[PDB]
């Protein structure tokens, strides 16, 4: 009804192709599909290992294993980015 | 062809170092050939180091290790150093050091194996590591096949050495010297 | 192709004109972040690490008057704890935070592009009035800073094992 503002750097992200344009990856638009795929497995293995090491949680947990455990959900976003880049030829 | 019965798939090109028509099980149809070539060169080099180290860890040992390792042979040394490091011991971190540096090397050389599959300039296994220049200045290509043959032999040899230890406590030299 | 890593392809965001260029970006980190942000960050890490390395060495060699009775044994990072109970570390924190508020502003115009990475125009003495000696000093700043980052890691980590501190660890 009046112009709706968006932050500067807003671009069009609507896609009807096989994969979205690499612009949907933000700062990771130039990373290769191999680099996400290897990061995806690495984050999954390290994240699972760190998660596994603190499953009985104590009042003194290792803070690196807590921080390293956040790599497991982060790996999910990594393989999605790996699939997007592979299907954009990157 | 290596096996007249079952020849190699047409997926394998015949211009690769070490191509001797050997793929009866068609394992190059089940994966990328560039990945497989890279994997076998890496397996070859790791196994060459493992085999030479198995022989050397018998003929001559680095100073001081007998207090940290005793008389354990090839598989045992790994377990015992990691046992000593499991206490807080400073002088038993050889395993963590080698794992760190090899992991760091595989981390920073990791984009190479994806560039080769993506059509990149570099051929499988080539890191341009020729400090002495012996292979480069001289005509190269025989050394590739020598590397591949020695690497395949090293893989089988590591297999032998390890499993011979897993049965009898002898290492390489002890097991070869006699015949139980 | 890349200079430092011959197997790897040349980093797309990295160019020869930039100081301390060896074509070294195996992980392609320059593609992820804005290059000017990384360049300012490298220079900032370099200059703090040079101060830290010289500080480690000098704190081995001599100590300022009266510090011996505030802190007796602690040498590398143990002093930090003793002085946080006192007010020394807090005072340095406050004044570096002042300088880093103006560094926040400075980084904003760097991202606007009107300021070069690491360029604070702080050249009181006449050491950059050639634009040939300036480029050599630019390269030497980057290289000595990188060496200082690795050295600061080696000095503190050596203290973590031994507690000796750098030059004492050298002597014994
Ligand atoms: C399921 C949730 C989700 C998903 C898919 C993403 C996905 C992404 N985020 Mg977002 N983000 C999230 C939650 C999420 N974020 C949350 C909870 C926060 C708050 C801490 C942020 C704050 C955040 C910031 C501040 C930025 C991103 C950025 C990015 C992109 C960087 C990709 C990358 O690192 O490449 C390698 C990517 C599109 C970056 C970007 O480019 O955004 C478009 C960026 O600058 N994220
Ligand atoms: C980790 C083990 C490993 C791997 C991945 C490979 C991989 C490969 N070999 Mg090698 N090879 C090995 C061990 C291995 N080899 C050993 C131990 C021997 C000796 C007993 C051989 C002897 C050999 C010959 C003689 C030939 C190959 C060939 C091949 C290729 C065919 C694809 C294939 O069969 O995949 C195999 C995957 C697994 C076995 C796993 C491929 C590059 C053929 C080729 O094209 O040369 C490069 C070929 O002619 N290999
Ligand atoms: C798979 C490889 C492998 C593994 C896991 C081990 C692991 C071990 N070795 Mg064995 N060793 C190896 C290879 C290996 N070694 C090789 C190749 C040699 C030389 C023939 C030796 C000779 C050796 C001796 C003499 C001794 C050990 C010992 C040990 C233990 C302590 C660590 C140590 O000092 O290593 C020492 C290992 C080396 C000095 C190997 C360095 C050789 C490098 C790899 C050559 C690299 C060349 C090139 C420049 C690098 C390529 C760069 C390129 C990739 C960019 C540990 C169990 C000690 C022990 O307690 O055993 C009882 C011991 O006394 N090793
Ligand atoms: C490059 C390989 C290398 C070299 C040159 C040496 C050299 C030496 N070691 Mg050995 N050592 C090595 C690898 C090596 N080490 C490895 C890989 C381990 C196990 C992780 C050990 C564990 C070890 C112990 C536990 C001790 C030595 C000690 C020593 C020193 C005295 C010699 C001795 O006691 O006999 C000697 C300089 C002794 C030492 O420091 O005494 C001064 C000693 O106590 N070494
Ligand atoms: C049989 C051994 C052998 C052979 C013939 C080759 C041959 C080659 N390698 Mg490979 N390599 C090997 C083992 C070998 N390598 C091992 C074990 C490693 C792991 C450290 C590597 C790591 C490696 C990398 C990372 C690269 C090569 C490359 C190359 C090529 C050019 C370099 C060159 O000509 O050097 C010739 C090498 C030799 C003649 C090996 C010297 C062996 C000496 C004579 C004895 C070894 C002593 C050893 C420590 C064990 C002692 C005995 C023990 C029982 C005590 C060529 C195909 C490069 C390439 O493909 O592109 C250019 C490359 O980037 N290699
Ligand atoms: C916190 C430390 C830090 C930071 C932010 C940087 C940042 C940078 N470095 Mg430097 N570098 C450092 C430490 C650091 N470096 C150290 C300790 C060394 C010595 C090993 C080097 C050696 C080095 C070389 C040889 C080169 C770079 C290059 C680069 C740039 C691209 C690579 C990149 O994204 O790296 C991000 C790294 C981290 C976040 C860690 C970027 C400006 C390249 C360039 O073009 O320079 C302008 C280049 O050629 N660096
Ligand atoms: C964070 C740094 C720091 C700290 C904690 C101290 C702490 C102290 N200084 Mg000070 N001092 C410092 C830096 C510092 N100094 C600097 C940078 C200088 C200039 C070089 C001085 C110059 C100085 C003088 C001249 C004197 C002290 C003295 C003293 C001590 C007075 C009580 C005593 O020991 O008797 C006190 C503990 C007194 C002292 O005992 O020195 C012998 C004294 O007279 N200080
Ligand atoms: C590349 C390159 C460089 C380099 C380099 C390097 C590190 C080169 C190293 C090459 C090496 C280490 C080759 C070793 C291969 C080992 C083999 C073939 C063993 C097979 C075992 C068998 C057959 C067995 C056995 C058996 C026995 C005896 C004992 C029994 O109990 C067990 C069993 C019965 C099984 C340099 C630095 C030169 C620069 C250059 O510019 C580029
Ligand atoms: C004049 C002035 C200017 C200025 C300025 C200033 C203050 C410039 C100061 C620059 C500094 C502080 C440079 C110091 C670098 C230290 C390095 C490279 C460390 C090397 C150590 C190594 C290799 C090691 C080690 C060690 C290990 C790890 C463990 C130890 O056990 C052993 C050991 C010690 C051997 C500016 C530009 C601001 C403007 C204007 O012009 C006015
Ligand atoms: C130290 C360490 C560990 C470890 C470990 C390791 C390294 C274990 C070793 C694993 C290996 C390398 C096994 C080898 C398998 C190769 C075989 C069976 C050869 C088949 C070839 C055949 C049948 C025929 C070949 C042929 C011949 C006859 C010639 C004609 C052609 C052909 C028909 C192809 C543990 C587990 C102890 C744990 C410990 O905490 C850390
Ligand atoms: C003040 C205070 C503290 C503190 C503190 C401090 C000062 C902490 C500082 C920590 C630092 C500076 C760590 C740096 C580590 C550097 C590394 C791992 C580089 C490795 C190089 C690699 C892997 C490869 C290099 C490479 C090789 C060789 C070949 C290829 C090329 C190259 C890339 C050069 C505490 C925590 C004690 C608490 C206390 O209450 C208050």
């Amino acid at each position: 009804f009046s112009p709706v503002p968006s932050p500067e750097g807003t671009k069009e992200t609507y896609w009807e192709t096989k994969a979205p344009s690499s612009d949907v990856l933000g700062i990771g638009a130039g990373v290769s599909s191999g680099n996400f795929a290897a990061a995806s497995v690495f984050a999954a293995l390290v994240g699972g290992y760190c998660t596994g090491q603190v499953i009985p949680l104590t009042v003194e947990p290792n803070p690196l294993f807590l921080a390293g455990s956040f790599l497991l959900p982060y790996s999910w976003a990594l393989h999605v980015a790996a699939w997007i880049q592979k299907n954009n030829g990157k | 062809r290596a096996v007249p019965f079952a020849p190699a798939p047409d997926c394998l090109p015949e211009n690769i170092p070490g191509y001797m028509g050997f793929d009866p099980l068609g394992l190059s149809t089940l994966c990328n050939v560039e990945w497989l070539r890279e994997a076998e060169i890496k397996h070859c080099r790791v196994a060459m180091l493992a085999a030479a180290g198995s022989i050397a860890q018998d003929l001559y040992q680095f100073p001081g290790v007998e207090k940290i390792v005793g008389s354990a042979k090839m598989t045992g040394v790994h377990d015992k150093i990691l046992a000593a490091a499991s206490t807080g011991d400073y002088k038993a971190q050889a395993m963590s050091q080698i794992l760190f540096w090899t992991s760091f090397l595989e981390i920073v050389t990791l984009p190479a194996v994806f560039e080769t599959m993506n059509g990149g300039p570099r051929k499988p296994g080539v890191f341009f590591f020729d400090p002495l220049g012996l292979g480069k200045g001289d005509k190269m290509g025989e050394m590739e096949l020598k590397e591949i043959k020695n690497g395949r032999l090293a893989m089988i040899g590591v297999g032998g050495m390890v499993h011979h230890y897993l049965l009898t406590g002898k290492g390489p030299i002890q097991f070869l010297s006699g015949i139980p | 192709m890349s200079e430092s890593v011959p197997f790897l392809k040349k980093p797309e965001a990295l160019d020869s004109s930039m100081a301390g260029y060896a074509g070294f970006d195996p992980l392609g980190l320059s593609s992820i972040a804005d290059i000017k942000f990384l360049q300012e960050s490298e220079i900032k890490h370099c200059r703090i690490a040079m101060l830290a390395a010289a500080g480690s060495i000098a704190q081995d060699i001599f100590t300022f008057p009266g510090v011996s009775k505030v802190v007796g044994t602690a040498k590398m990072t143990g002093v930090h704890d003793v002085l946080v109970k006192q007010g020394a570390m807090g005072q340095i924190l406050l004044w570096t935070s002042f300088l880093e508020v103006f560094g926040t502003i400075a980084l904003l115009e760097t991202l606007d592009g009107k300021r070069a990475p690491g360029d604070f125009k702080f050249d009181p003495l006449g050491f950059s009035k050639n634009a040939e000696t300036a480029k050599r000093y630019q390269l030497s700043e980057i290289k000595n800073g990188r060496l200082a980052m690795l050295a600061t890691g080696g000095m503190v980590h050596g203290y973590f094992i031994t507690g000796k501190g750098p030059l004492e660890l050298l002597t014994n």
